[PDB]
């Protein structure tokens, strides 16, 4: 009476199977990153100049008060 | 390198599953007979199988 039943893939098969190998490309040049490197050591170049001279003048202001008091 | 070791023996460890649904036993199977095999599928095993691959 009833019909076999056993386990048989379902009518119109399986959804497709990926097996390719997928390694995307991110995407940045290496002359992009050469030039956000240049870029931000400039300004880090920059700001240490600004720096450095302010603290120089301080130095000085206090060598100042260091021969002011000397005697 | 010691990380993909647990990544890939997870799917390792699914594999295992399929092997013990099949046969009973995880990794000391002996299901392929010299006649055939041992056994049907069980009757989910090949959707189980789909999902994983």
């Amino acid at each position: 009476a009833s019909k076999v039943k056993q386990d048989m893939p379902p009518p119109g098969g399986y959804g497709p199977i990926d097996y390719k190998r997928n390694l995307p490309r991110r995407g940045l040049s290496g002359y992009s990153m050469f030039a956000v490197g240049i870029g931000t050591l400039l300004f880090g170049y920059w700001s240490m100049m600004k720096w450095n001279r302010e603290r120089r003048r301080l130095q000085i202001e206090d060598f100042e008060a260091r021969i002011a008091l000397m005697p | 390198a010691m990380t993909p070791f647990f990544w890939m023996f997870e799917e390792r460890e699914k594999m295992f599953e399929f092997y013990e649904r099949v046969s009973g036993a995880r990794m000391h199977a002996a299901y392929i007979r010299p006649g055939g095999v041992h056994q049907d599928l069980p009757l989910g095993l090949l959707d189980d199988i789909y999902e994983f691959s």
